[PDB]
This record gives C-alpha cells, structure tokens and sequence, in this order.
C-alpha cells in the first residue's frame, strides 16, 4: 500500500540505515494505528514488518522488526490498558529511537582506539560505520593507511575509498581475488556487519568470511562494528543454513565467531559470546 | 682409561645421558707424559671438557687438526697393515673424546670420513707417502667443507637481505655472523636484533661482533623475544645438524624462537653445510640430548644465591639442556652451498653424495 513510499522515502538521509527507516516507519504506522486491542496491532505490524522485508531483503529490516515486535511484548506485559499502554509504547519508541540514532558516533568513539599509528587496516566494502570509525581516528591526528576490496557485485569499494579520499587518508583499491596476497602487508583487518548471528558470527557481503580466513591463517586481528538492533537470532550451520531470502550469485554470507576477535556495538567492547548472552536476557 | 664420573641428580626423563661435571676432569688418573693416549688427543679432550673450545666447526677444526699431528706422529708397527692398524688405534682416542664430551654431528661426519679414508689406503703405499696424503685429504677436506662451504652459503644469503630489513639472530653461530658481515660490506643497509639465553650468554660473542663491523646491532633474552618479533622482518637461525627426516638439531632455544616467529608470520631462515648433513632422525629432544653442568644455572640476584646448595633437597632437579630438535613445518627456507632448498630435500643431498 503506503507504507512502502513512506520506508522508502525515509531513506533519504544518506546516513540512516535501512533498519533504523524500517523502525521509524513502523512506530509511525504504530502512532497512526486506529486499532483498539493489542492483537490486532500486533497482528498488523506483523504483517507491516513481511511487507517491508519483502521490500528490502536486508537482515538488518528483519532484525529491526523482530526488536520492534520484542518491544511491543515487552511494553504490553506491564500495563495492559492498550491506551496507557499506548501512550507508554509511543514515549519508549521516541526514546528508543532517539539513543538509537546516535549509536553509530559512541561505536566509532570506542572503537577508535584500537587503531596505532602507522598501521595498515583493510575494509572490504563500503559500510558507514567503518567510515565514521576511521573519521573519529583521523580526527585524533592518527596517520594510517586503508585497502578496500571492490566487492565486484556492487562496486562499494571504489565508492568507500572516493568517501575516504576526502578525508585525506591514502586509500588503495584492491581486487577481490588479491585479498590474499595484501594480507601480509595488514596490521588489522575491520568489517561491518548487516546482522549477528546467536553464537557470535556475522553476516556480511559475500567476500567477507573467505577474508577471515585468510586473516585467521595469519593470526591478524578481525574486528567487527555493528550497532545493537542488528542482533537476530539465527543459528546458520553452514553457508547452506542461510535463509534464501538473505542471500537473494549470492549476496550475503555467514562468518563464524571463531574466526571474529572483538565486536564494537553501542554497548561497548565485546566479545562473540556477549551477543548470546544479550539475545537470552531480552528473550526474543 | 677410567670412565667419567656421574655428578648431581639427574631427571628422571634424562636419567639415560650422563651429566658430568666441568670442575673435575679424568687427567687427575693419567700419566703427565701422556703413553696410552696421544698428547694431543690429551690436550683437545681437555679443552673440550673446561669449555675453551664451545663451537660447532671450531671443535671439528681442532679434532681435524689433532688427528693430523696424531697422524704426523704415529708408526705403523711391524707385521701390520695402516689401514687396519690406524682406525684401531684411533678408536680409544675417540672414546676418551667422547668421555670427555659428547661429540657433535661436525665431528662424526669427520671421524666417519676419515675413517674412510684410512680404510681406502692401498697396501703397496709407503707409509710416508700414505701420512701425507692423508694430511692433505683432510686439508682438503677443511678447506672444501667449511672455508669454501661458507662463502657459497654467503652469497646465496646475501639476495634474500633486502635494504631496510630487521634480522633476528640467536646465540653465537659463525655462519651466521659471516653472512651478516659480508652483506654489509657489500653494500645492504638493515640491522640485527641479537637474542641471547642463559647461562652460556655466547650471543654476546655476535653482538660485540657486529659493532666492530658496524651494523646496527639490539641486544634482548629470549622470554622478550614475543615483543620484538612484531617488528622482525626474517629470522636467521644457525644449525648444529640436518636430521634425515628434515628435522633441525640445534641450540636449545631454536625451536621456540622457530614456533614463536610463526606466530607472528615472520618467514624462518636456517644456514648449514652439506657436511653436517646426519643420516638419522629424531623426534623430540629427550631421545638424544646433552646434560651439562648443573651448576651453570646458579645465578646471584641480590645478596645470595637461591640455589647455592640444591644437592640438599633430596626432591631438587635442576635440568642443563644443550640441544633440541625443531620440525620441518616450523622452517621454511635452508640455505646450503649447493642453493636454496626447502627442508624436505636433506636426504637427497644424502644421497647424491
């Protein structure tokens, strides 16, 4: 109907990722909801969140509504009024969205510190939070040099290494195929993510696990920045266990949290068994 | 000849190498004018024993050296042949050698080949002439097996050191400091991170080596070795033997230094001759191994000495190893006169000669 003008018009802030829109267009549709029982609400932002994975097949849309979902359960189990309730939920969801907006600049403020000077870090697509990271360390008068992967699909890497170029940061483009070979020449190696995963992994473009291995053979360090509403909890055994409406040459794939040393979200610095341990307190 | 007394407590893994100690010698049961063992023979198993001569091609050279004057002065008895008569004789020599101090891989190869050589002297030969040639097969044999053995191994290390380089080394090898000095002569600009470990501290030996020659050189023990490796961009490390099964024989802290720089990619060099090249193997370093004094571990930190008096707790071992083994997946390039080979081709230079 509406509701997809509506998500996809709120992706006009080059800087909002596609989760943080999917949340905002469902508190919205939340707020404009003229239901008077929780089913029915719950019943129709469930529908509303098929609706908008089905628009965007992002992990990060289905995690964003799977937190929404949890959160309405969550707001409900209190009150149990539906208009005290109601009024709670729209106050929790500004809240909730206004600490979630900003999460982005406390992950680079933590996280820029891992990087020394005169070291050598390797991306492999375009991702903004890896860019505001290495903006936050270039702004603390820190030399280093970065290679990114051109993650031939779509040409993120050329695009991620024009945004660093305004930075003044010597960047240097590298083949997909060469990931191996300019290993060697890395001090650390840092990814984003588009969703962890229960035990600890990620799931990220397609080139990013044959990177981590590569890097395990070579014990150099592999972190991971992503932002809290991106936990889901999934559970993929193999390349294979990924659900086909994430992959879809695919376009997504899954890295095992053996191969992850640190991940820096929102929350601080953690490590791949901290996510588990989040999912089962929230009880998603 | 009286065997060698055992002194200390050994380990119960060693329990089957003797341990010896450097204070007391077997010269104290033996006649001043040597008769049953050649002077020379004498003075070079007492050299051995009080440590004067603590190298791997300095000790073959001496014995090369001390067999040619036993050779120089022996007669071959009436009714006997030399061939027979020479290696019979040379063997208690050998045994008084090896009581004095466990032989090297260097000195086996050479009493092997010398042996050989004795044993191919025709009967006809005068015995003047035989002494000769044998003096001469075995200048020929220093001169081809370590004078000119090591400027091949020079100049073939002397391409894989790059200008800007960081070498780690560890203890005293003369290969080692040889091939550094000429690359800085020729003309390569690097430095040399020196590692030493107690209680020999013979590293000091290639340190102070360098300084005169001019290269910059650092100087660290062996538990700091993880901090400056990060910033080590190859690691030389000397060799007392090439096992059979590609395995590398050398001092004690070569086989951690070799699993600590694979940790942090940094690619692991070993230099060694085509004569030190042994037909056996090994597997760890308890099968065969060296004890030495145990009294070399005493160290005075302080005021007193922690292990002044050891021998009076009953259930005290202390533990001198000498050598140890690293495996062939820990090394990646060895460098011989013949070129570049990787660590699984020691039996076939074995083998072709």
């Amino acid at each position: 109907e509406l509701i997809e003008y509506f998500k996809s018009q709120m992706k006009e802030d080059p800087d909002m990722a596609s989760a943080v829109a999917a949340i905002r267009t469902l508190l919205e549709f939340l707020k404009r909801d003229k239901g008077e029982t929780i089913q029915g609400l719950r019943a129709n932002l469930t529908s509303a969140i098929e609706t908008l994975c089905g628009v965007d097949s992002s992990v990060a849309v289905s995690s964003g509504g799977e937190l929404f979902l949890r959160f309405i359960s969550l707001a409900s189990l209190e009150y149990s009024d539906y208009s005290k309730c109601k009024k709670i939920m729209i106050e929790r969801g500004e809240l909730f969205l206004r600490r979630i907006s900003l999460s982005r600049n406390k992950i680079a403020d933590l996280c820029h510190t891992f990087i020394k000077d005169g070291a050598t870090i390797l991306t492999h697509a375009y991702s903004r939070v890896v860019l505001r990271v290495l903006e936050a360390a270039v702004a603390a008068k820190k030399r280093f040099s970065v290679y990114v992967t051109e993650s031939q699909p779509d040409l993120s890497g050329k695009k991620m290494a024009k945004a660093l170029c305004h930075l003044n940061v010597p960047v240097t483009v590298v083949l997909d195929a060469a990931v191996g070979y300019i290993m060697e020449k890395a001090d650390l190696v840092i990814v984003g993510a588009e969703g962890v995963v229960e035990n600890g992994g990620i799931i990220n473009k397609i080139g990013t696990n044959q990177m981590a291995v590569c890097a395990k053979a070579q014990n150099k360090p592999f972190y991971v920045v992503a932002e809290s509403f991106k936990f889901v909890r999934l559970f993929p055994l193999n390349q294979q266990d990924v659900p086909d409406k994430f992959k879809y040459h695919p376009w997504v794939d899954y890295t095992a949290p053996s191969l992850i040393t640190l991940l820096f979200t929102d929350l601080g610095v953690l490590t791949p068994s901290a996510v588990s341990d989040e999912l089962i307190k929230l009880y998603l | 000849v009286p065997t060698r007394k055992d002194y200390g407590s050994k380990v119960s893994l060693f329990s089957h190498l003797p341990q010896y100690s450097r204070q007391n010698s077997l010269t104290q049961f033996m006649s001043i004018p040597s008769s049953v063992i050649h002077p020379a023979m004498v003075r070079l198993g007492l050299q051995y024993s009080q440590g004067l001569v603590s190298g791997s091609n300095a000790r073959c050279i001496a014995l090369l050296r001390a067999l040619q004057q036993v050779i120089q002065d022996y007669t071959t008895p009436p009714n006997e042949e030399l061939s027979r008569d020479l290696v019979n004789k040379l063997k208690p020599y050998m045994s008084f050698l090896t009581q004095c101090r466990p032989l090297s891989a260097s000195m086996h190869n050479a009493i092997k080949f010398l042996n050989k050589e004795i044993t191919s002297v025709g009967s006809s030969k005068r015995e003047e002439e035989a002494k000769s040639e044998l003096r001469a097969a075995i200048d020929r044999y220093v001169q081809e097996k370590i004078v000119l053995a090591a400027q091949a191994i020079s100049r073939f290390a002397y391409q894989k050191i790059s200008n800007g380089d960081v070498i780690l080394v560890y203890g005293c090898s003369s290969l080692v400091s040889r091939i550094l000095q000429e690359a800085w002569t020729e003309g390569r600009r690097f430095r040399v991170v020196v590692v030493d470990s107690r209680p020999w501290l013979e590293g000091r030996h290639t340190l102070r080596s360098l300084v005169h020659a001019g290269v910059p050189a650092s100087y660290l023990l062996i538990p700091a070795a993880s901090y400056v490796l990060p910033e080590v961009s190859k690691v030389l490390l000397g060799a007392h033997a090439l096992l059979a099964n590609g395995s590398v024989m050398s001092r004690v802290g070569t086989a951690q230094l070799a699993l600590v720089a694979r940790a942090h990619n940094v690619p692991v060099l070993v230099c060694c001759e085509t004569y030190k090249f042994c037909e056996r193997v090994q597997t760890d370093a308890f099968v065969s191994n060296e004890l030495d004094d145990p009294d070399d571990l005493q160290c005075k930190r302080g005021e007193h000495v922690a292990l002044a008096n050891w021998q009076n707790h009953a259930s005290l071992r202390l533990l001198n190893l000498v050598y140890d083994v690293t495996p062939p997946e820990l090394v990646d390039l060895v460098i011989t006169e013949l070129g570049m080979i990787p660590c699984s081709s020691v039996p076939v230079v074995l083998r072709v000669k």
